[PDB]
């Protein structure tokens, strides 16, 4: 119903209760896997499959 | 509140944009080869598909149909 | 007379485990028993901590399992099918290139409908093996 | 589409039944 | 003074609700939590 | 104040300004944690959970647990 | 060009002033006094001082090091300790993930030769990249 | 209640004691006049 | 053939033991008209119009526990089958009416002659009733379809927004390193203003969406009842 | 002669028909809050009580629209 | 006092919930489990292999 | 000559064409209650009365969706 | 040259055509108990005549409804 | 006999299609901001609950817009 | 038998679908207009915040237009 | 089978389509030219203000129109 | 394989498309004249005055109408 509790003014307070620095711990979480995503998923070294058109999932539900 | 004797805040700005624009100078040439070498390859799957057609045609004729 | 109807009828001692209950019924009533945890149905609390406490467990384990049970089968089935349609095909295989072959596979899932459709449609005059390499 | 499927709901609707006849007495006392 | 709890209230605000009365107006005129 | 849809509280009045301005406040018999109070920011001086840890360490710490996660099958790959 | 600049330099100044740090105060006015940057300053002492530090730092490892294999640590072992070990174990394990990668300058893992992956190698549409 | 007096208060409560115990008089004219001042300033 | 599965209320049942294990006041309710029926006093009912009361406050903590939470992503709505809802809307439904049909007053259903003396009775007004106990159904079948379809509508359009904010996001940042930077920085700006906006809309809809569940039932339940005026 | 066809494109064509039924929705929902505002300034004593029925008959509204919306995702995923 | 949510044991309370209280909907509720278990309990191996 | 074609995709088209009926539907439901707001706020005491009328008029009005509705299943699934 | 086809499933698309038919009946149905609310308000002590009224006009205009419904379940089944 | 056909350019008419489910949305906005001015104009204390009320009808108006929109999008790309 | 056709004019008739929305979107315009010249003869003194209040609903009617017509183009060169 | 076909005719129905867009920009401009009558009946004393918020929203509308008379041309002449 | 086709029959098609805008156009005549009957009956001092601004709204959805003729034509004689 969202009528109170603790509230950090800032993101220095996130450290001032438990539940807050595990909710600063998971949006760390969350946002830092971006940027993971971002350098694996685009580096020099990936390689597509070469046999990524010996089947796919359009035929397969097609 | 004297003049400023250095000009250190400026100075750091003024790095930072160099940098940046060496860094869109690299990223232009880099876009443009990777535009070159898509259309490198393009053709080369174009001219595959001619000869792979040439050879059909060629192999059509010797059927004899 | 074998059974009793009545809640009353107690099959243990008042005193037993009473430590342990004890101090689960601190863990559940420090937070929720204040007037600020004020719920809509029973559903929805009314302390902000509760929320950002539970909401990323939630995530967390949903995802652990949607990434180790259900995905893991996509994955597989993808591995499986582009190099042998068998098993121990795929076990002729190194790590490295399950691990090439599954993170290609995370790339598919990311383009999804927004991105290039080369990564499934084969242009004309590509060398790379085609449906009936196997077959 | 499983939501229009029709192959497992009897063992699908188990789930609302055990609901209501099971858990739906625990939630009320 | 300890940090327990007290009777509880729902999240409500009993200067508004349907049965104000039955909550006790102190001096400063807030009506109390319980009984 | 607001943090997302988290608005904090804020205790209603109760005394008249008649009465108000009657009363002397000394801040001698307040709390050290609650000094120079201020409404805006009232966990100013609150203690720190664990001393040193700082918000922007745990989120480190979780960017951290974000790259493990993505990166570990990189470096220790396991057969099907 | 000039409204924005005049309007940023404004809430700068609105802010510096905003802050009640006497420290930081009087440090601004004498070098607005003297038209030095405090910033720069505080770099430099910074700097001066980590310099003067290093024997410190290398006393203290060698202290904190005989202080855990004393065994003094683990006899006033807390949660604290155990959340801070946590910690400490995450950086290991990110570092030396990370480390690796850099140690052989790519991603993934190379692609040997008897590989049938090298067919992707060799369809490289920029073999620049 | 005396199971929960190990858990202590934390921070919203020790908030909550501060505002609503004896010295609620004080803090709320205290927290009033710098409401005023600052809305005075802000005008 | 027989399947064995569960739902995904596991950790919310052990969050309900733990936190409920003691009382707590109840002053919020999703459908609060199922208490109040009768607004004007000295009117009273015979019939036992506060028995739904107990099956509303079930079904609202049962579908809130599945659809509010579902806005959590990889969370699953184990019940979301167009026919299962039928079941449940036809238990409901046709229970209420078949406690009013066992009542075996047929005077009750003399409202569904619809019109007056003046209308002709076989050519308007028999047709309006049949037009009437057909509707009863099809206001049953719309519940069901409804329900169905706003969840089903709602978490499309979000698992095709994030589908597309996740390639945005990933395949498209490096251009804050780039000289287009303000076209990146606006498309951003405006996926997550379309998250929150989404996100507020699907949490106001699912209460919604409960509300009027449960206000068809109760409307059928006041089409059929009579309340008498004390004196 | 007997020839069967199946041609695989039509489920787009069906698809958006079906999104036209929103244009109805949407203009629906516009016309009950104009009468919203034509009336809170008509009597705003009622403006709670309003405000209530309009979020009514913008759900009943809505939910039609959902209807077309589900045969939009059903053929659009057959 | 006596009060059947309070003093009786959960199966009991049961049973009294479902016959003397919403004893219609029980009725209802196995009526349409029958149904389900009559003629929505066969999936074919086609099937099977399609979804 | 005698020629048969089967063209197996044209049910979606249909389908489509059905959900087009629910704009209307939609549009209906919208403008009763605009006119039940605009109407309370003349005559507030009878406000429970046209209540009951304005929904008596989306139970007749939202039925002729479902014929549309139906038409739609019965071509979808066929 | 002569030749003659005979497509099957170009019925759901006149089934379809007809169906969006009901629109202007659904519309008209919302038309006519908009106005039935307004009238009621502005004369309360003739809400049973209006009520009739308004039941006449929906039911011609169900009528036409009907006789679309008539059309599409002809050329759905024929 | 067995024939399958696969239309490429068919997603373009679909999509132009949904398109137009924009047309009733812009249409419905419109409406809201028209009855807005009237109100105002005749109740100008209330240019505040008005303007806030005109706002909820926008964004669910725009929802809709969007839910059409996100087809019309995705038959493009697929 | 598998067959694959690619027609290339029907990237046309999608982009003139796409332009109908416009309609929707200029007649909005028209409503908004068309209800501001009588606010303002109502209440000549609100003159300048209507006119406001009347901007902000031509760009947000407008809005959908342009989201609509970037749909028109995107398929008009592709 | 990969097959390639290019109609040259469905240009012309391209633009046709965008020629509707008009249908709602004519009338549009119908309904500010409409109430700006009423407004000046109502209050004659305001011609000019109102005269010149009428070509406003005329030349609003109007841009709209020639979006859409653009998109038709191009696909006329292409 | 590369088809080119061109039919020459659906230049009629695209020019009635084209017609159909005059509905929007006429329809828009309409209103301003019947808009035009009420403020000549408000206030009849006026009529020369409201007179001539009718016409002008016709010189301006008139001029609309001939965008959409002048397509008709171009498509019917190329
Ligand atoms: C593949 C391998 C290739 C290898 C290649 C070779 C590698 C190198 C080998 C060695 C080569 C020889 C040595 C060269 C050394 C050069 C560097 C050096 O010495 O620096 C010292 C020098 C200061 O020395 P000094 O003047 O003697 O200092 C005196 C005092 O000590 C001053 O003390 P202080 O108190 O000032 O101390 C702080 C000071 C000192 O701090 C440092 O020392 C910083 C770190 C130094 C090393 C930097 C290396 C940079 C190399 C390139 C980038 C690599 C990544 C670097 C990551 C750094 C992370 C912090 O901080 C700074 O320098 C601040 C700089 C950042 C300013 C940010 C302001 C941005 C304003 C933007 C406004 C835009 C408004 C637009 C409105 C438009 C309206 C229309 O600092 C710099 O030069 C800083 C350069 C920073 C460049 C960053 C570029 C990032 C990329 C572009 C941005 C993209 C993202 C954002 C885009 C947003 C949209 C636009
Ligand atoms: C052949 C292979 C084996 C399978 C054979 C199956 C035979 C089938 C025959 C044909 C049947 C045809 C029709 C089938 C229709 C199915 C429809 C369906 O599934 O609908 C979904 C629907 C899902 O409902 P839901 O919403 O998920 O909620 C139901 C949940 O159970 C949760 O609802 P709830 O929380 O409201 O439930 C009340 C709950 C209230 O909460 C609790 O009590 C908490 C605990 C919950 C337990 C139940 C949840 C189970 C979670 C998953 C499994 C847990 C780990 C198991 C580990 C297995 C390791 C192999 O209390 C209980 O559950 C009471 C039981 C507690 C047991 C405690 C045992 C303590 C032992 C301690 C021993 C200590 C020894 C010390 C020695 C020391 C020596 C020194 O299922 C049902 O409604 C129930 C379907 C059952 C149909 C009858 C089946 C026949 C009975 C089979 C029994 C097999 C026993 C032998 C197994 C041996 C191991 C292999
Ligand atoms: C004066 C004497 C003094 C003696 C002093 C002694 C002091 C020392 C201690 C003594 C030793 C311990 C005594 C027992 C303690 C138990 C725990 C306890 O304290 O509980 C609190 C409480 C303590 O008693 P109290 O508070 O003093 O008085 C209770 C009230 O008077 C009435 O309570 P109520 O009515 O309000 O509630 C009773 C019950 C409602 O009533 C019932 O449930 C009873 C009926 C249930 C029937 C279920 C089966 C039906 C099957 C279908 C029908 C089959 C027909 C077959 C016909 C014949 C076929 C040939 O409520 C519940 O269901 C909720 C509580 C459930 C507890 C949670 C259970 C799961 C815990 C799991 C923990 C471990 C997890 C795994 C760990 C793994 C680690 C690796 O005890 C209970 O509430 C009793 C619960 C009984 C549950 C039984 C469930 C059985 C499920 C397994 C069946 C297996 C069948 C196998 C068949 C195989 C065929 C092939
Ligand atoms: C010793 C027990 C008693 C023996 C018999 C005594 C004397 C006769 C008694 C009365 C007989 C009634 C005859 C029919 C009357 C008219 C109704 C009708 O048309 O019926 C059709 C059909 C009977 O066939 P039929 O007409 O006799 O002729 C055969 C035809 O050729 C077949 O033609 P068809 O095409 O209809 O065939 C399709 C299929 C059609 O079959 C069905 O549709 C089956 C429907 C089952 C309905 C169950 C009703 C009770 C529901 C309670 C609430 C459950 C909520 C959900 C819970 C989910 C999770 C468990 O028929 C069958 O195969 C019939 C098999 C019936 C087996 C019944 C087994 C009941 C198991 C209950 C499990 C409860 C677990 C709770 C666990 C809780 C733990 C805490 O189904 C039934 O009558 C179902 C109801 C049977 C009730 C029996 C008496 C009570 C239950 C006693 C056993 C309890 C076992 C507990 C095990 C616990 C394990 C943990
Ligand atoms: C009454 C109204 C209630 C409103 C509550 C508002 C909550 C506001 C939350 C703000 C943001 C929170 C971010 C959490 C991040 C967690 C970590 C993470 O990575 O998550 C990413 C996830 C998903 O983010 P993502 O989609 O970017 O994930 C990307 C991941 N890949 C790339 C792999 C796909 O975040 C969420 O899903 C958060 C959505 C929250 C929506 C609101 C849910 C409210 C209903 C549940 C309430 C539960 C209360 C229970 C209390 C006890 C009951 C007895
Ligand atoms: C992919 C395809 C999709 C198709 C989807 C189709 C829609 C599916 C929807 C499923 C979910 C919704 C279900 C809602 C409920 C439907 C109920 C229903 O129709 O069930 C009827 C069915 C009819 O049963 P039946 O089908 O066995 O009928 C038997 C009739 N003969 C023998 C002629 C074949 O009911 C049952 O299945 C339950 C029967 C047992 C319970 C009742 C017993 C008492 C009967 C009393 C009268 C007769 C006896 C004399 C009096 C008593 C003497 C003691
Ligand atoms: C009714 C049985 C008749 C035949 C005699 C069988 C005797 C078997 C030997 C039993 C020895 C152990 C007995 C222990 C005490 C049992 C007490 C008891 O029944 O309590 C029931 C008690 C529940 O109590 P409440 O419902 O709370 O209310 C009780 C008060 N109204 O149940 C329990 O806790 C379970 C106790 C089970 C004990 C074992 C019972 C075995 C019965 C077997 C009968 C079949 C014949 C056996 C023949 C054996 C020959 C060697
Ligand atoms: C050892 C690391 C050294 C780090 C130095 C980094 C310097 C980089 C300077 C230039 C950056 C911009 C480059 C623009 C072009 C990038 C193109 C691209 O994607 O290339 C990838 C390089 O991309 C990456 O791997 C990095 C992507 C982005 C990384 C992001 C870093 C962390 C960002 C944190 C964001 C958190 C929020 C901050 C907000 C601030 C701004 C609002 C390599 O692959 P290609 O050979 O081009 O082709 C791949 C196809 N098979």
């Amino acid at each position: 119903m969202l009528l109170g509790g603790f509230v950090p003014r800032r993101f220095s307070q996130f450290n001032r209760d438990p539940c807050w620095m595990f909710f600063i711990f998971s949006v760390g979480f969350w946002l830092g896997e971006y940027p993971a995503m971002m350098i694996k998923y685009n580096a020099r070294d990936l390689v597509y499959d070469p046999h990524r058109y010996v089947w796919s999932h359009h035929d397969d539900h097609h | 509140k004297a003049a400023p004797k250095t000009l250190h805040q400026v100075r750091n700005v003024a790095y930072f944009f160099a940098a940046w624009l060496g860094v869109q100078k690299g990223y232009i040439e880099k876009s443009a080869n990777d535009r070159l070498w898509v259309e490198h390859q393009r053709k080369v799957r174009q001219q595959n598909v001619e000869r792979q057609q040439a050879l059909d045609s060629i192999k059509l004729m010797q059927q004899g149909v | 007379v074998l059974f009793s109807t009545y809640r009353s009828s107690r099959l243990v001692s008042k005193e037993f485990l009473h430590g342990p209950v004890m101090r689960f019924r601190a863990l559940g009533e420090y937070y929720f028993q204040r007037a600020w945890n004020g719920t809509l149905n029973w559903a929805l609390p009314g302390e902000y901590r509760l929320y950002a406490v539970m909401i990323p467990f939630i995530y967390f384990y949903h995802r652990w399992h949607n990434d180790h049970t259900l995905d893991r089968d996509h994955v597989e089935k993808a591995m499986i099918m582009r190099w042998g349609g068998t098993l121990e095909d795929v076990r002729k295989l190194s790590a490295k290139d399950q691990l090439r072959v599954r993170c290609f596979t995370d790339i598919e899932k990311l383009y999804s409908a927004y991105g290039p459709k080369d990564t499934y449609l084969q242009p004309p005059g590509d060398t790379l093996p085609g449906k009936d390499f196997y077959r | 589409l499983e939501p229009m499927s029709t192959w497992y709901l009897a063992s699908w609707a188990m789930v609302w039944y055990y609901a209501f006849f099971f858990w739906m007495p625990m939630v009320w006392t | 003074v300890g940090n327990g709890p007290t009777f509880s209230t729902g999240g409500e605000c009993m200067n508004t609700c349907d049965i104000q009365n039955a909550f006790p107006m102190n001096d400063r005129g807030v009506r109390s939590s319980s009984p | 104040y607001n943090m997302l849809v988290f608005r904090d509280p804020k205790r209603r009045p109760q005394l008249s300004e008649e009465e108000r301005a009657k009363v002397v406040v000394n801040q001698a018999e307040w709390p050290e944690e609650f000094k120079d109070f201020d409404p805006d920011d009232p966990y100013k001086n609150s203690p720190e959970i664990i001393k040193g840890m700082s918000s922007w360490n745990l989120f480190l710490w979780g960017v951290e647990c974000a790259f493990i996660y993505q990166f570990y099958e990189l470096v220790f790959p396991k057969s099907i | 060009l000039c409204n924005a600049a005049s309007k940023v330099q404004a809430r700068s100044a609105k802010k510096l002033a905003a802050l009640t740090d006497a420290g930081i105060q009087k440090t601004i006015s004498e070098h607005n006094a003297n038209g030095t940057d405090a910033a720069v300053s505080s770099t430099k002492r910074y700097l001066a001082e980590q310099r003067q530090l290093f024997h410190y730092r290398v006393v203290r490892f060698f202290d904190e090091c005989h202080y855990i294999i004393s065994g003094e640590y683990f006899a006033q072992y807390t949660k604290v300790n155990l959340i801070w070990d946590l910690r400490f174990l995450t950086k290991l394990v990110v570092l030396f993930l990370i480390g690796t990668v850099l140690g052989r300058q790519s991603i993934f893992p190379p692609i040997d030769p008897d590989s049938p992956l090298v067919e992707a190698l060799v369809t490289k549409v920029n073999p620049n990249y | 209640y005396d199971h929960l007096a190990s858990w202590g208060k934390d921070a919203f409560l020790r908030r909550l004691e501060f505002e609503n115990g004896p010295l609620r008089d004080q803090v709320e004219a205290h927290t009033q006049r710098l409401l005023a001042e600052r809305a005075a300033i802000a005008k | 053939m027989f399947l064995f599965f569960f739902c995904d209320l596991f950790w919310l049942r052990l969050l309900l033991c733990m936190y409920y294990c003691v009382w707590s006041r109840l002053c919020f309710i999703v459908y609060f008209n199922c208490l109040m029926l009768i607004f004007d006093f000295l009117l009273f009912c015979l019939f036992d119009l506060y028995l739904f009361v107990g099956l509303c406050l079930f079904l609202l903590l049962w579908f809130m526990l599945f659809n509010l939470y579902s806005l959590i992503l990889y969370y699953c709505i184990t019940y979301l089958n167009l026919y299962l809802l039928f079941c449940i809307v036809f238990l409901l439904y046709i229970a209420f009416l078949f406690l009013f049909c066992f009542l075996c007053d047929f005077f009750l259903f003399n409202n569904l002659l619809v019109g007056d003396s003046f209308m002709d009775v076989f050519f308007i007004r028999f047709l309006l009733c049949f037009l009437e106990c057909f509707s009863l159904l099809c206001r049953c079948l719309s519940t069901f379809l409804r329900l169905f379809c706003n969840l089903l509508s709602s978490h499309f359009l979000l698992l095709m927004f994030f589908d597309f904010f996740y390639f945005i996001f990933v395949f498209f940042f490096y251009g804050v390193f780039c000289y287009w930077f303000i076209l990146f920085i606006f498309v951003f700006c405006f996926c997550l203003l379309f998250y929150v906006f989404l996100y507020l809309l699907d949490l106001f809809a699912a209460i919604l969406q409960l509300f009027i569940f449960c206000n068809m039932i109760l409307q059928l339940i006041m089409d059929f009842l009579l309340f008498l005026l004390f004196v | 002669s007997t020839v069967a066809i199946s041609v695989q494109g039509l489920h787009y064509v069906g698809t958006g028909l079906a999104a036209i039924a929103l244009a109805g929705v949407g203009l629906g929902i516009g016309t009950i809050f104009g009468n919203l505002l034509v009336a809170c300034a008509r009597q705003p004593n009622l403006t709670k009580m309003l405000f209530n029925y309009a979020i009514l008959g913008f759900a009943l509204t809505e939910a039609i629209g959902l209807f077309a919306l589900m045969l939009a995702f059903l053929m659009l995923f057959s | 006092v006596y009060t059947r949510w309070k003093c009786d044991r959960l199966p009991v309370f049961q049973l009294k919930l479902f016959t003397q209280e919403y004893p219609m909907h029980a009725a209802v509720g196995i009526f349409t489990i029958i149904f389900l278990w009559k003629h929505m309990s066969h999936c074919s191996e086609e099937t099977e292999r399609k979804y």
